[PDB]
RNA sequence: UAGCGGCGAGCGAACGGGGAGCAGCCCAGAGCCUGAAUCAGUGUGUGUGUUAGUGGAAGCGUCUGGAAAGGCGCGCGAUACAGGGUGACAGCCCCGUACACAAAAAUGCACAUGCUGUGAGCUCGAUGAGUAGGGCGGGACACGUGGUAUCCUGUCUGAAUAUGGGGGGACCAUCCUCCAAGGCUAAAUACUCCUGACUGACCGAUAGUGAACCAGUACCGUGAGGGAAAGGCGAAAAGAACCCCGGCGAGGGGAGUGAAAAAGAACCUGAAACCGUGUACGUACAAGCAGUGGGAGCACGCUUAGGCGUGUGACUGCGUACCUUUUGUAUAAUGGGUCAGCGACUUAUAUUCUGUAGCAAGGUUAACCGAAUAGGGGAGCCGAAGGGAAACCGAGUCUUAACU
């Protein structure tokens, strides 16, 4: 696979089992679903009828009153009774396999290069951490929604992209399919291309 | 958690190769002079369970 | 390719029965359980190996046999496993390092199953007649 | 999630009550009885889409019987005479002719009589 | 799993392996170095944290509107576009946050380290007795006296003591290993009446604690205890000056503030049952699950007059509610006075089967590390080989003396 740059007009070579395969809709959908379901924090609880703070007596006797049969004021059919099927702090972490997750990432990288949305550059660099300069540079490069996944660590770009509300700055290691799908124009450093060809092999 | 195995069924069956279950025969423990000799000669070898009861012993031995 | 248009494969996500939610739900006012049984009562059902009050099958039949301590600690090794071990020599410590039998395996066997090509020098392992003939046809030195 | 369900019950009960306007009594304001009135009314509509053709067949037959006996023949002899002269004019048309335009019905009566005799 | 088990219901290890964390010493006592390691307690100095805090960027003109934070155009900040207000949705109006600092005083802590007790260090000796075991009766180990190891003791008994003894799952002999009958010990681990920050595919007033409110209050009970209801004017009270009816009242009508009073405190929205008023039609010779099919008339709305719809429905054919339980219901068998709100197949961990995705004689990791949904971790699990009670054999194996 022969990627062409823009700001250097060079050409990177990465193999088609990493950047040239076919888009697997079911696999990428399952990994996106499992990513959101692992992102779910999930801390709710309701009061069981074993947990509602009440008495334990029958509110009236069983036979001989014109009222209904009732034997706990805590009952889930009453007013201010328990939730019938009360929830719990739980763990919803779906488990995608290692080769499934890597196949999803291979699939969306191939889909990004086929749909022509992964602008590759030789490096990304700002002098001082000025977000005014970063938005200036991004308007020069003519992008609005942009994911810049970095070849090497650039804490100046961390500082310059912390406050922009459409730009995202990552590592090539810490990438994720929710980001790599949702962001409209993914900008990749050539060093990040080398690191992800290592990462998927 | 883990399903408990009915230990009576684990001590009275074995799971064979293709999937069926084998077991020892009945009526071979005591009074045995009034029984014949070909009855005991055919109650000797272990043999397989039938169609219907295989689901019951699968429910008692869930861990194969 | 946006985030919303990631529709699954047609056949993945099943519906899932919601029991007791109307007439057109199919699973109507009883919820698959019938009428007035013991299997219809909440928390109803019978335990495993229950055939009414009579003897269950695992109490009619008699026991047989014990279990030996020597059985679980002796494992079989296919001939295709001997191309997994790195070094061209097969012994128990080399195999237990090569993740073939496991740390709790003292005695072992070699079975005619699968094909071996390279020369392999089996030491200290009991080998069967077919597997031993296959090894000495491959160029091994069984002892 | 806590799905609160006020608006769903309001939409459903409003639809059934709007279907049940016009009925007498608490069967147009109560919901628990307007549902029975709606379901039993739809049941009667399903029965009466079969019964209406029975009733109008009997009405046309009675009208043709009256006009035929005013022209000197019974209805059964009339219909056998028409099938023997090979006329396929059905009895809705025959009864409508018998009411609106009676000299054509006298034409039908004479053709049936000339067939049957 | 191995076992325990009226061998039923069920109870259920360990050996071993991967991780978290890892810290070892003293009295059983004398000489001789004679104060060095050491910990505990008491203090001066540094640094850090808490209990007040401080600074903290950057916007205007117009149309709508009651009011602009809205639409329109035009700019600027951003290590701050987390959030909460502000007369409608504000990075640039305010409070903030990012960041950068600040504590005279008490202070938790890392200590720099003084003081008071404290002695490491060397050699020789000492090696925990009514104790280990034993009989009886119990109890804990997964182990219910079972062939029952091992541990604790209510009672009677009772040694050897380093050439000695305990154990190695009845027991005996070799071997292996270890040295009870006296102590102390950080960490990983359990928990939240609390004190802060932060998040919520958590609730939004019959929910969430019982309690959004002056609630364990009213109230009930002798007493232990039981235990409610009850949020919303507006943007700001601008909470109706005045006049009139009335009883120097209640309540209203005009005026007034008001974007709004059909927002006026009995206050946003204002549904349903229920109760009336006004209008059209029907109804005082008529029999019954009250509808449905037909259908004249009347009135109201429309136009190629024609045509219709909408409201009513005289008269007429048919027509014995709904649920449940039933062999069976109009049943005179059960339940419901009606409305509105709540109300009942869920969740966790394993297993089997089907569908679909990944890889395919391979598939996969769990804890845990890792500012961390990535990647390591292959300890393990399942599958590729079965037969046998079992040793053992192995594409065969068992039965059998041997099987065609
Ligand atoms: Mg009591
Ligand atoms: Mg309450
Ligand atoms: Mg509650
Ligand atoms: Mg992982
Ligand atoms: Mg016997
Ligand atoms: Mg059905
Ligand atoms: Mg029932
Ligand atoms: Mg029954
Ligand atoms: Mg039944
Ligand atoms: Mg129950
Ligand atoms: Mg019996
Ligand atoms: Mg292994
Ligand atoms: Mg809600
Ligand atoms: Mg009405
Ligand atoms: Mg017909
Ligand atoms: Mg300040
Ligand atoms: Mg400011
Ligand atoms: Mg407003
Ligand atoms: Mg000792
Ligand atoms: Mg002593
Ligand atoms: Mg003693
Ligand atoms: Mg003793
Ligand atoms: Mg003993
Ligand atoms: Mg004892
Ligand atoms: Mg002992
Ligand atoms: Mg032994
Ligand atoms: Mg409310
Ligand atoms: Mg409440
Ligand atoms: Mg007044
Ligand atoms: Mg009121
Ligand atoms: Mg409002
Ligand atoms: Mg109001
Ligand atoms: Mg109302
Ligand atoms: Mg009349
Ligand atoms: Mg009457
Ligand atoms: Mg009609
Ligand atoms: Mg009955
Ligand atoms: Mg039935
Ligand atoms: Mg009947
Ligand atoms: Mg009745
Ligand atoms: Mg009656
Ligand atoms: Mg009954
Ligand atoms: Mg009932
Ligand atoms: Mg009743
Ligand atoms: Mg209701
Ligand atoms: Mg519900
Ligand atoms: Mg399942
Ligand atoms: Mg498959
Ligand atoms: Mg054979």
């Amino acid at each position: 696979m022969e990627l062409v740059l823009k700001d250097a007009q060079s050409a990177l070579t990465v193999s088609e089992t990493t950047f040239g395969r076919d888009f697997n809709e079911a696999l990428v959908h399952q990994v996106v679903v499992a990513y959101a379901a692992g992102a779910r924090q999930g801390t709710r609880a309701q009061k069981t009828r074993a947990e509602v703070t009440g008495s334990g007596k029958k509110p009236w006797r069983q036979k001989g009153t014109g009222r209904a049969r009732s034997g706990s004021i805590k009952s889930p059919i009453w007013r201010s009774g328990g939730v019938t099927f009360a929830a719990r702090p739980q763990d919803h972490s779906q488990k995608v396999n290692k080769k499934m997750y890597r196949g999803a990432l291979k699939s969306i990288l191939s889909e990004l290069v086929r749909q022509d949305r992964l602008i590759v550059v030789e490096k990304f660099s700002v002098e001082a951490p000025k977000t005014k300069l970063l938005a200036q540079k991004l308007k020069d490069m003519a992008l609005e929604d942009v994911l810049i996944i970095t070849g090497e660590l650039d804490e100046n770009l961390f500082l310059a992209a912390r406050n922009l509300h459409k730009v995202d700055v990552r590592d090539a290691t810490g990438i994720d399919p929710v980001s790599l799908i949702a962001f409209d124009k993914v900008v990749m450093t050539a060093d990040a291309v080398k690191q992800v060809e290592e990462m998927l092999a | 958690p883990k399903i408990k195995t009915v230990r009576g069924a684990a001590k009275r069956f074995k799971k064979t190769g293709k999937g069926g279950f084998k077991h020892k025969h009945a009526n071979l423990r005591h009074i045995l002079t009034k029984k014949a000799t070909k009855r005991k000669r055919h109650l000797r070898p272990k043999a397989m369970v039938s169609k219907g009861d295989l689901g019951l012993v699968i429910a008692c031995l869930p861990y194969a | 390719m946006r985030l919303n248009t990631l529709s699954p494969a047609e056949g993945s996500k099943k519906a899932g029965k919601r029991l007791g939610r109307g007439i057109g739900s199919g699973l109507g006012k009883t919820g698959g359980r019938g009428h007035k049984g013991q299997k219809s009562r909440s928390g109803g059902g019978v335990r495993r190996g229950f055939e009414g009050g009579q003897m269950p099958l695992y109490r009619r039949l008699p026991k047989f046999g014990f279990t030996s301590r020597k059985a679980a600690i002796t494992a079989e090794i296919r001939l295709s496993d001997l191309a997994k071990v790195e070094g061209g020599v097969v012994d128990l410590n080399t195999l237990k390092a090569a993740n073939i039998i496991g740390i709790q395996i003292e005695f072992a066997k070699v079975i005619l199953a699968g094909e071996v090509t390279t020369p392999v020098t089996v030491r200290g392992l009991r080998v069967t007649k077919g597997a031993r003939a296959a090894i000495e046809a491959a160029g091994g030195k069984i002892e | 999630a806590r799905v609160k369900r006020g608006v769903i019950a309001r939409a459903r009960h409003k639809k059934i009550l709007k279907q049940a306007k016009g009925y007498y009594g608490a069967r147009s304001r109560v919901y628990r009885v307007a549902f029975q009135a709606v379901i039993k009314a739809g049941q009667y509509a399903y029965r009466d889409r079969r019964q209406r053709k029975r009733q109008f067949r009997q009405l046309w037959i009675a009208r043709i019987n009256a006009a035929a006996r005013q022209n000197g023949i019974s209805y059964s002899k009339f219909i056998n005479g028409l099938k023997k002269a090979s006329v396929e004019i059905d009895r809705k048309i025959l009864a409508d002719i018998a009411v609106f335009d009676k000299v054509a019905f006298t034409a039908l009566v004479e053709k049936a009589k000339a067939a049957l005799a």
